C-alpha cells in the first residue's frame, strides 16, 4: 500500500488499522490519516533507522502503549498531532532518549502530561511543541532540570489562567531559544487579582531569547504587573503583537496607552527587538519606551497611533529601526523623533499624512531609510531632507503630489539630484508624470 | 490539489477573520471586567458601553465582509465538500458555522443598564432624601431620623425618646424622681445599648415614601424593587422592576461573553485540523518529504 | 501723463492731485493710486461716453462733492474701493441714475451709509459691494423699496452682530440673486441670546438665489434657530462652508454635529445646492438632510468626517451629486449610501479609505463619476462596480493596488474592459505599472 | 523683476492671508467654546472636556505662526517690513506689513476656562458636603449670627444665646427679616469646610484664610479643593476670557485689513504695467 521511495516511506490515508511491513531500511515514515486506534511495542519492530515519524491525525482516540518506540534510538523527530483524546500510556516514549522534537498539538492533552512522567525518557528532547490542548497550568515535572537540552516550548492556544513561580519551578536553570506562550490569555491576571504576591516571579533564574506573549490581551496594568512580575528576566526579543487590550484605540479612553511605568520591569532585559504591533495603541506617552535602553528594532505597526507625545522615545539610546507603519499620523513636526539619534530607519508609510513640518527629521542625523511612500502628502516644506545627510533610501510615492511651480521646485529637484535614492517613483497628481522630472523656471 | 488549495484559502480566510472576531470578543470581556470591578461612574459605565456597541458591530462587519471567492465563510452554517482526490472518492469536508452577533448569543448585550437601588445609592444620587431606620426594643418601637440621627418612637403621633440617668434605659420621661436629673436625648448607640433590632426604613425622595430593607440595600415601592436610572445628561431617576427588565444590563455578562468564545474557539480547532488534513493530501499527492531542519 | 490706448485711459499712479484732461471718447478710466484729495462737480466734465470709474485707493481721507458725477449718465460701473476714511456728501452720487454697480470696499463706512440718502439717486443700481467696512447694522433706507434692479448685495467682513426683521425691513419684496454675508460673525445670534423674539425673520418676504453666509461659525444650536427664523425663505443655492462651530471635530464632544433638527426651517425653501464643507463636522446623523428635499448638489468636503450614520441621507431623493472629499473615511460599506438613488456624482477622494464593503454602491445605480483616487485602499471586492452601469468616469489613482494576482484579477480585467473610465492611471504599489496592465493566469 | 516681484508680493500676501484665515478660525472657535463655558450648564467635567479643545485649538495658532512661509519667508513669525520692488525705474516699493502673529503675541499664553476661579460662598456650598457655620450682624453695639442653612439667629458671644422678635429674652424666635428691620449691618461670615473655618465678606465675594484668598480647584473627576492666591497664581483660570480673545481676534484682523489693501495696491501695480482693462461683464 504504502509509497517507498527512497528513504522514504508515504502510507498517508491508506485505511490501515495498523503499522504495515516496511522496507527495514526507511528512515523517514508517514503514516497520518489512517484508522491506527493503537500502537504497541510490536507496532515498529522493524524500523531501527528511521529518523523521522508522523502518526498524524488517525481516527478520534488514538492509544500508545508502554514501549511503542522501544528500539527506535535514531528517532529525531516525532509528530503525533491532531489525534483527538490522544491516550498516552506513562511509558510511552519509553526508548526515545535521542529525540529532539516532539509535537502533539490538539491531541486534548491536559496539564498532567507535563506534571506526569510521560517525557521523562525524552532526556535528550530540544523541542516540544503542545500547542492547542487543554494545558490550564504549566507544571514541568522535576526531570525537567536533567533536561540539558531543552531550549524551545510553544504552548499556542492553550487557556491558562496563570503562570506563576511554582508552576515552573522545574524550568529555572533554562535557557530557551524560543519560549511560545501565544494566545494563552492569563485571563486571571489582571489588576484584580488577588494572587500576584503568590504568584513572584515565573521565570525566576531563566532567560529567553525570543519570548512569545502575542495574542494575550496585556491590558496596561496586566502589562505592568506582569512586568513587573517578571523583572530581572533576560530577553532578547519580546513580541507583544496583537496585545488587543493594550492600546486605549482611537475614540476612547476606557483603556489607557502604556505610560512611562508600563515596562519598567523590563529594565534589566536587555531586549533588542520589541513587537508591539496590532495593539490598538493610540498615544505614545512621554517615556515609554525609557527602559529598553538596549533596544535595536522597535515596530508599532498597525496600531492606532494618531498622536505622538514630547519625549514618547526618551531613552531609546541604540534604537536603529522605528515602523510607525499603518497607523492614524496625520502630521509630523520636530518634537515627535527627538531622542532618537542612532535612528537608521523609520517607516511612516500607510498613515494619513498631510503635513510634515519644517524640521521633521532634524533629530535623525544617522537616518538612512525613509518611508513616508502611501500617505497624503501633498508638498514637503523647502529644505525638509537637507539635514539627512546619511540618508541611502526614500519613499515618497503614492501620495497626491501637487506639481506647480514652485511650490514643486525644491522637491522635484532634491529628487533629481538625489534620484538614485528613491524607491519607486513619485508621481504628479493630475498629469501622474514624475515629481524628478519636473523642471521649476 | 487546486481544490485542495482552496479548501486550505477558505479555511485560511475563516480562521483569520475568526481571529479578529476572538480578540474583539476577548476586549469585550476586559472591559466588562473593568466595568464589574474597576470602581465606575455612570459616566464611565456609558463609555465602556459606547466601545462595546462599537467592538460587537466590528464583528457583525467581519461577519458580514469575510469571503473567499464569491463564498461569505462566516454567513451561514454550510459544509463544503472540497474534492482532495483525482479518482473520484476524496473528498474532505469544512464545516463553516454562522458567526455574528446575533448567533453569539450577543444581542444586546450591554453593561450600563439601571441597579438596584440602596440607602446608600439614594443618598448618593438624590437630594431632599429625608426619612428614618425602624429598631425594635421587644415591644417597643423606634425611629432613628437620618441627618440628624434622632431618637423618637414608631407611632402616628411620634414621642421624643431620651436616655434614664441611672439604668441606661430607653424612655419618654424627660427626667427622673430623686428623694428631677434630666435624660440625655437618645441616640443609634443606646438602642444598640439596650438590644433594638434594625427593621425596615422608610425613606423619602423628591415625595414619595419608599420602604428599605435592614441592610439598606433592597429598596421598594408597594412590594415592587426599585432601580435608580441616569439620563444622558446626568439626572437620576427611580424606575421600578418592570420599566427596568427592558434596559437591563446583560445577566452573567461573563458567561455570555465566554459562550461567545467558545463558540468561536470550537470553529478555530476544526479548521485547525482540516487545514492539517489538507496539508496532509497535498504532501501525498507530492509525494514530498519535509527535512529535518525544514522540520 | 495717461495712458490712453482704445478707449482706455490707465491713469494709475502717476501723481495725479486731480483728473487730468483726458480724450472725450474714453468710456474707460482708472484713476487709482493717485493723490486726489477731492472731487466735485468740475472733476469730470469732459467725459460724457465713460461707462467704468475706478477711483481706488487715493491717499488717505478721498472726500467726494456733491454733484461730482453729474452729467455721467452713462457710467455703469463705479468703483470706489480702499479710500481709507472716504467723506461722501450726501449728493456724492447726483446724476447716476443709470449706474449698475458701486463697490465701496474698505472706505471706513458705517451704517449710516446704508440708512441715509446716499444710494437714493442710484435708482438702477444692481449690485453693491460694501464689503470690509465698518458696517454694524444692516438697515436699509426706506428708497430701496424702490430700487426695481437690485439684486446683490455684498458686505462681507463687517462685524454684524445681528441680522433682524426690522433691520431688513426696507429689503422686504426684494429678491437677491446674490446675498453675500459671509464673515460677518453674527456673534450675537447664539443659544443664549434674549433676541430671538424680537428678530422675528430677517428675510420675511425676501427670496434669493445664492445666500452666502459661509464664515459666521454656525454653532449647531445657532444653525438650528437662525433656520427656525428664517423658515419659509426660498432660497436656490446654501452657502455655509467655513461654519467653523458647526461641526463636534475629530476628538472633541463640546459641540454637536448638525442633527434632524438643525436644518428643519429649510423645510419650505426649495434648495438646490447646499455647501457645508470645512465646518469640522464628524458624523453625518440619522435624517440631517431630510428637510432638503429638492436638494441636487450638496457638498461637505474638508470636514472631519469619520462617520456615517445608518439614513444619514434620507429624504434627499432628488440628490444628483455628493462631495465627501478631503474627509477622514475609513471605509465604506452599503448602508452608507442608502436613499441616494438618484446619485450621479460622488466623490470619496482624499479621504482614508482602507476597505470597501462588499456592497458598497448598491444603492446608486445612476452613478456616472466616481471618484476613489487619494484613498489606502489595497483592493476592492470582486463584482464592486458590476451594478454600476452609466458609469462614465472613475477616479482610481493614487492608491497602494496591491498587484498579486489572482487578488487584482477583477480590477485589472475591469480596468482593461472600461479603460476609457478610468481618469488618470491606477498603479501597482511596488512595481509602479499600470494596473489595467496586469494580466492575472 | 518688475511685474515679477509684484506677483511675489501677492503670493506673500495671499499666503498671509489663508494662514490668518486658519488662526482667526481657530480663535473663533475658541471664542465659541469659551462662551459655552461661561453660559452652559457645566459640570466639572465639561469644563475639562473645552479646555482640552481649546488648548488643541492654541496649538493650532502655533503650528500655523511656526510653518507657513512662501519662498524661505516665515511670513507670521517676525513683524517684518517687506519691501518689494513695483517700478522698472527704481522708486516703486510697496512694503508688505508683516507682524508676528502667535499664541504668545496675541496674549493668550496660558488662555484657560478650567483653572481655579476665586471662592465664593455659593460656590463653597454648591461644591463641598457638610458646609457649615453663619453671617455675622451687627445693630449698633449688638452683635448677632445667622446660621447658614437653619436660619436660626444667636449672639455673637463666647458661649452664644438664643435671640427672639431684638431680644435674649426668652416670643417668637428671631430670624434675618427681624435683623433688617432692626437696620443691621452685615458683617463677615465664619464658614467651616471640611473641618477648618474660612472667613467671608460681607457679600460673600471673597473667602480668606488668615488672610490670604481663597481658590476652589476643580477636577474632572467632581472633587474640589481649596487653595490660596500664591498656589492659584501660575494656573487659575484667564479673566476676562472673551476680552482675551477679541483682543486676539482684532489683531488678527487688522493684519487681515492692512492685507487686503496691500493686495489691491499690487493689483493695481500690475493693472499699470500691463495697461490692462477690466471688461464691463468680468466685472459683474
Ligand atoms: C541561574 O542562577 C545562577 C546562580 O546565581 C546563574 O549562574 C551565575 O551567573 C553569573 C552571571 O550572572 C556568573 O558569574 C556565576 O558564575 C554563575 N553562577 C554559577 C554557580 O555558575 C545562572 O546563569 C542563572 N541561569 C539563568 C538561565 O538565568
Ligand atoms: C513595518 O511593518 C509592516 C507591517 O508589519 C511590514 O510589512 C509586512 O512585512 C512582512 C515581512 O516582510 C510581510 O510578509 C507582510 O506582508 C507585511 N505586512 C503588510 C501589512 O505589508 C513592513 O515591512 C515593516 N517595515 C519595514 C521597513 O520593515
Ligand atoms: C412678497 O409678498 C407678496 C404678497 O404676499 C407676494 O406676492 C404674492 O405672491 C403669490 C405667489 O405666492 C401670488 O399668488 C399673489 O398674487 C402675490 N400677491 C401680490 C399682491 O402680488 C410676493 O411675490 C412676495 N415676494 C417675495 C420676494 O417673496
Ligand atoms: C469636491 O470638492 C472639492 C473641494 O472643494 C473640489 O476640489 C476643489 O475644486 C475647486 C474648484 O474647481 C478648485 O479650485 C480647488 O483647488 C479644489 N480643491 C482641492 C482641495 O482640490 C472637487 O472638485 C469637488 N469634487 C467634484 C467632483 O466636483
Ligand atoms: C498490540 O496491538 C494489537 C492490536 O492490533 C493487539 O492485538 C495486541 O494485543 C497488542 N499487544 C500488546 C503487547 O499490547
Ligand atoms: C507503563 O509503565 C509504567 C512505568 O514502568 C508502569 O508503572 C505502568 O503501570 C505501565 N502501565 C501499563 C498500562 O502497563
Ligand atoms: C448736498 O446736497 C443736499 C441736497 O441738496 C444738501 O441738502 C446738502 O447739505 C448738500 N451738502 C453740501 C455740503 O452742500
Amino acid at each position: 500500500e504504502c509509497s517507498v521511495i527512497g528513504y522514504n516511506a508515504i502510507c498517508i490515508n491508506r485505511g490501515l488499522h495498523q503499522v504495515p511491513e516496511l522496507p527495514a531500511h526507511v528512515n523517514y515514515v508517514d503514516l497520518s490519516l489512517n484508522s491506527i486506534a493503537e500502537l504497541n511495542e510490536t507496532s515498529f519492530s522493524r524500523l531501527q533507522d528511521l529518523q523521522f515519524l508522523k502518526v498524524e491525525q488517525q481516527t478520534p482516540g488514538l492509544v500508545i502503549r508502554n514501549n511503542t518506540f522501544r528500539g527506535l534510538s535514531s528517532l529525531i523527530i516525532l509528530k503525533l498531532d491532531y489525534n483527538q483524546f490522544l491516550q498516552l500510556e506513562t511509558g510511552a516514549f519509553n526508548g526515545l532518549a535521542n529525540l529532539e522534537v516532539l509535537t502533539l498539538t490538539q491531541c486534548n492533552l491536559d496539564g498532567a502530561v507535563l506534571s506526569g512522567n510521560f517525557f521523562k525518557p525524552l532526556t535528550s528532547l530540544e523541542m516540544l511543541v503542545l500547542r492547542d490542548n487543554n494545558i490550564k497550568k504549566i507544571q514541568p515535572a522535576s526531570f525537567f532540570l536533567n533536561m540539558r537540552r531543552f531550549h524551545v516550548l510553544d504552548l499556542t492556544f492553550n487557556k491558562v489562567k496563570s503562570i506563576c513561580e511554582e508552576d515552573l519551578l522545574n524550568f529555572q536553570g533554562k535557557h530557551f531559544t524560543l519560549l511560545r506562550l501565544s494566545s494563552i490569555t492569563l485571563q486571571d491576571m489582571n489588576e484584580y487579582w488577588l494572587g500576584w504576591e503568590k504568584c513572584g516571579n515565573p521565570f525566576k533564574n531563566t532567560s529567553i531569547t525570543t519570548l512569545d506573549l502575542s495574542g494575550n490581551g496585556f491590558k496596561e496594568s496586566m502589562a505592568k504587573r506582569f512586568f513587573d512580575a517578571i523583572a530581572g528576566t533576560k530577553i532578547q526579543s519580546l513580541i507583544l503583537s496583537n496585545s488587543y487590550n493594550m492600546g486605549s484605540s482611537f475614540g476612547h479612553t476606557n483603556f489607557k496607552d502604556p505610560d512611562n511605568f508600563t515596562f519598567k520591569g523590563l529594565e534589566a532585559s536587555g531586549v533588542k527587538t520589541c513587537d508591539l504591533s496590532k495593539s490598538k495603541i493610540f498615544a505614545l506617552l512621554k517615556s515609554v519606551f525609557s527602559h529598553f535602553t538596549d533596544l535595536e528594532q522597535l515596530t508599532l505597526a498597525q496600531n492606532e497611533i494618531n498622536k505622538i507625545d514630547d519625549n514618547a522615545f526618551w531613552g531609546l539610546t541604540h534604537l536603529l529601526k522605528l515602523n510607525l507603519s499603518q497607523n492614524f499620523l496625520g502630521s509630523i513636526d520636530s518634537r515627535m523623533f527627538e531622542n532618537l539619534d542612532k535612528l537608521e530607519v523609520l517607516d511612516l508609510s500607510y498613515n494619513h499624512i498631510r503635513a510634515l513640518g519644517d524640521q521633521s527629521f532634524l533629530g535623525l542625523p544617522n537616518l538612512k531609510e525613509l518611508a513616508l511612500d502611501t500617505n497624503q502628502l501633498k508638498s514637503v516644506p523647502d529644505g525638509i531632507f537637507d539635514r539627512l545627510t546619511s540618508l541611502q533610501k526614500i519613499w515618497l510615492h503614492t501620495n497626491p503630489w501637487d506639481c506647480s511651480c514652485p511650490r514643486i521646485d525644491y522637491l522635484s529637484r532634491w529628487l533629481n539630484k538625489n534620484s538614485q535614492k528613491e524607491q519607486g517613483s513619485a508621481k504628479c497628481s493630475g498629469s501622474g508624470k514624475p515629481v524628478r522630472s519636473i523642471i521649476c523656471p | 490539489s487546486r481544490n485542495a488549495n482552496d479548501g486550505i484559502s477558505i479555511a485560511q480566510t475563516t480562521e483569520g477573520a475568526l481571529n479578529e472576531i476572538n480578540n474583539n470578543l476577548q476586549r469585550v470581556r476586559e472591559l466588562s471586567v473593568q466595568a464589574t470591578n474597576g470602581t465606575n461612574s455612570d459616566s464611565d459605565l456609558k463609555s465602556i458601553q459606547d466601545e462595546i456597541q462599537q467592538r460587537l458591530e466590528e464583528i457583525d462587519r467581519v461577519s458580514n465582509q469575510t469571503q473567499f471567492n464569491g463564498v461569505k465563510v462566516l454567513s451561514q452554517d454550510n459544509q463544503m465538500k472540497i474534492q482532495v482526490g483525482a479518482n473520484d472518492g476524496e473528498t474532505i469536508t469544512i464545516d463553516l458555522q454562522k458567526i455574528d452577533v446575533k448567533s453569539l448569543g450577543l444581542d444586546g448585550f450591554n453593561v450600563n443598564g439601571p441597579k438596584e437601588a440602596t440607602v446608600g445609592d439614594l443618598k448618593s444620587s438624590f437630594k431632599n432624601v429625608t426619612g428614618y431606620d425602624t429598631y425594635a426594643a421587644g415591644a417597643d418601637k423606634y425611629r432613628v431620623d437620618i441627618n440628624s440621627g434622632a431618637v423618637v418612637t414608631d407611632a402616628v403621633a411620634p414621642d421624643k425618646v431620651y436616655v434614664n440617668a441611672a439604668n441606661g434605659q430607653l424612655t419618654t420621661d424627660d427626667a427622673e424622681n430623686n428623694t428631677k436629673t434630666k435624660n440625655e436625648s437618645a441616640k443609634l448607640s443606646d438602642l444598640e445599648a439596650n438590644n433594638a433590632v434594625k427593621g425596615e426604613s422608610k425613606i423619602t425622595v423628591n415625595g414619595a415614601e419608599y420602604t428599605a430593607n435592614a441592610t439598606g440595600d433592597k429598596i421598594t415601592l408597594a412590594g415592587k424593587t426599585m432601580f435608580i436610572d441616569k439620563t444622558a445628561s446626568g439626572v437620576s431617576t427611580l424606575i421600578n422592576e418592570d420599566a427596568a427588565a427592558a434596559k437591563k444590563s446583560t445577566a452573567n455578562p461573563l458567561a455570555s461573553i465566554d459562550s461567545a468564545l467558545s463558540k468561536v474557539d470550537a470553529v478555530r480547532s476544526s479548521l485547525g485540523a482540516i487545514q492539517n488534513r489538507f496539508d496532509s493530501a497535498i504532501t501525498n499527492l507530492g509525494n514530498t518529504v519535509t527535512n529535518l531542519n525544514s522540520a
